[PDB]
């Protein structure tokens, strides 16, 4: 599952998180065997304006 | 760790059971032990170990604090409930390098409910040259906390002017009291005849009003 | 174990501040320390810790720009240094020693730090007299900085029924409290009533007298 | 709730960080988000929405303009503030049904204290025929906008009988045109002999004054 | 999303005026309309919204008796009535779509209401001519209705020093306004200035000579 986020808002995804994005937009199980993966891309997906 | 703690505020009478829970967002549990703290903090003084680990006690710690749970369900009993055991508890977790403590706890002692004592008082002669003037509500001997003070200048709603004030426990008679300000113009306020303070409480059948004019 | 820390720095927005934590009763080579954030009558943040052994400092995430942990083992001592401060930044910080596998297990004290840009301002202070059982009257303690202010009545004489309220930040920077008392009503005709206010940082001791 | 918009007239050089603070009588944030919205006018032209919500910017909005706060209390900030920046701005609040717009700021371009130029203008003849006779008194190229301007005939002071106009900031000079006319009929206007114009500025150490006679 | 209005509404105290906003680049169905009221130079005071599909109307408490909102969406506009005009009334009025959870998101230019008993008058303008470096005189326009008024200097030949002050309404509901140019005292016997006066309200174009 790929997508883009504000930098603070990765600290919600994750399991048993609360939060706009959490509860809204992406929810995480609570199980979730797997990774979660988040990189800084303000060179590339920041334009000015 | 997103720590989640059970309700802010207890009132238990003295010798009850107090019982406060803390959850977590992740699995605290590792290496086999569980690393989930309890701390307790008396106001005017450091927060304090009280239980380190899952259950373990800390040094100095008497047998009435009593620490259980695992996993993402953690709890603190006190069941022989003391007047000196008033202080502000949180739960804690050292699993993750970010330390996370919880939302906090206090704990009071809980009594009959009172009948607020009402009071109001205009500001002085002396702060009105100031060009300022300050009326006061009082609420003395009441409890519990949950108590609205709504001010009325010639029956209107007056916000976002009053700030209000909370003192802790009373050691022996254990009511709190409150202290409502509303804070004026000298000009402002001598526009104005009638001014009331609302007084909305548990302990009350109907909100207690007390109003006075101005000179 | 003891720990010792300064007493309650105030500063102007945007300064920095160097801050100390003695450390006695133990080796303090073979612990680390961190410092934890409190604002008054909240929860705490943990801001980090160091190692005083290899100076490997490791802050939280929220704090690391704004913060610099360092150690002196020499004199066994640790420094958290805070710069560009703002008015979110005043609270309560603690340092802590590593123990029973708790984090900041042992608390040393606690040094209250105050970031705002008014400065000094004496107390004024004027007469809550009763209106015209048991009456009311007081004392309020406005338009004054810093903290604390200590009031009694009658020079401590009349304690009974007495409630000072915590001070409250006003918008203008300054704070103003309440301390009220309740007489029974046959004393208020008979017996003078005077608060005593005293402000040690501006050296301002006040007596006024409350009548009806 | 009434918003209170502090500083609602300041002064900025190019390049400056400007700060137009707003607060509010009741908590605005609901939903968790914040409704507090900022606004620009620009002179004959309808507003035009800069942040919405306490930080988000409008469409085609530059980067220099922020917004920040919380609760009630609310910033805009423009640090890189250039040239047609000089405009009205307002904070309005969408929480409750009534919206409620701010008293609004007059963000102007700063410049060094100048000179008043100081002149004064006679009656026309054309127009003392016609029973009305209006002196004025000019001030042309002046900086702030602050100055007091006396009407003096005959070492007497007049009030309720003069009209002040002040032009916008000059886009290149950034001083302000500042005119005040006296009216009189003409039986009155020529019972006196002495009419003067006194100023009072900034730059000016004291007050000037420019006097006529009437003939 | 263009949102076009009437324009300089002009009328006597006692009357009635509909105001229509006519709305492009968006459904029209969608976003509810919003009406503010600001009287010139002065702050904006929300007035009430209209919902297109349902007529759902909220006024504010002050607007609610003298103010009706109305909506088409068949040609995609929206009315506001004003009954019993007075003098406070006289302000700009604006027309905006709901937007980013704003009430009054996106404002359509702007139409102005003069409530006035006042006819049209022809304004009178007067040589303000200079006093017997650089000397200032200029022309005085006195006695006009309604505004605006064009001036110009040597038929725009003239344009440095050229301060054309806005116009004061006086107790008598008539107009004044002052345009002065500063120029060199030694062109004051040589160089011809004129002042040009345009009110096309009454058609009136006046061309008036000035001299020391």
């Amino acid at each position: 599952d790929s997508f883009v986020i504000r930098g603070d808002e990765v600290r919600q995804i994750a399991p048993g998180q609360t939060g706009k994005i959490a509860d809204y937009n992406y929810k995480l199980p609570d199980d979730f065997t797997g990774c979660v993966i988040a990189w800084n891309s303000n060179n590339l997906d920041s334009k000015v304006g | 760790i997103v720590l989640t703690q059970s309700p802010a505020s207890l009132a238990v009478s003295l010798g009850q059971r107090a019982t406060i829970s803390c959850r977590a967002s992740e699995s605290v549990d590792n290496y086999g032990i569980s690393f989930m703290n309890w701390f307790q903090q008396t106001p005017g003084q450091p927060p304090k170990l009280l239980i380190y680990g899952s259950s373990n006690q800390g040094s100095g710690v008497p047998a009435r604090f009593s620490g259980s749970g695992s996993g993402t369900d953690f709890s603190l009993n006190i069941h022989p409930m003391e007047e000196d055991d008033t202080a502000m508890y949180f739960c804690q977790q050292s699993k993750e390098v970010p330390y996370t403590f919880g939302g906090g706890t206090k704990l009071e002692i809980k009594r009959t409910v009172a009948a607020p004592s009402v009071f109001i008082f205009p500001p002085s002669d002396e702060q009105l040259k100031s060009g300022t003037a300050s009326v006061v509500c009082l609420l003395n001997n009441f409890y519990p906390r949950e108590a609205k003070v709504q001010w009325k200048v010639d029956n209107a709603l007056q916000s976002g002017n009053s700030q209000e004030s909370v003192t802790e426990q009373d050691s022996k008679d254990s009511t709190y009291s409150l202290s409502s300000t509303l804070t004026l113009s000298k000009a402002d306020y001598e526009k104005h005849k009638v001014y009331a303070c609302e007084v909305t409480h548990q302990g009350l059948s109907s909100p207690v009003t007390k109003s006075f004019n101005r000179g | 174990v003891q720990l010792q820390q300064s007493a309650a720095e105030l500063a102007r927005p945007g300064a920095s501040v160097k801050m100390s934590c003695k450390a006695s009763g133990y080796t303090f080579t073979s612990y680390t320390m961190h410092w934890v954030k409190q604002r008054p009558g909240q929860g705490l943040e943990w801001i980090g810790y160091i190692n005083p052994t290899s100076g490997y400092t490791e802050y939280n995430q929220n704090f690391k720009d704004k913060t610099t942990l360092t150690a002196d083992k020499s004199s066994s001592t640790a420094y958290m240094q805070l710069n560009s401060l703002t008015s979110e930044d005043s609270a309560v910080y603690y340092c802590a020693r590593e123990g029973h596998r708790v984090g900041p297990a042992y608390w040393g004290q606690g040094t209250l730090v105050t970031v705002s840009a008014a400065s000094t301002k004496g107390p004024s202070v004027f007469p809550l007299a009763p209106s015209s059982g048991t009456a009311a009257l007081g004392c309020l303690v406005k338009d004054y900085f810093p903290e604390p202010v200590t009031v009694s009545w009658n020079s401590g004489a009349l304690t009974s029924g007495v409630h000072t309220f915590p001070a409250v930040l006003q918008s203008s920077g300054l704070y103003s409290l309440s301390s009220v008392v309740t007489v029974p009503s046959s004393s208020l005709g008979t017996q003078t009533y005077i608060c005593n206010v005293n402000h040690k940082p501006s050296n301002t001791k006040v007596d006024k007298k409350v009548e009806p």
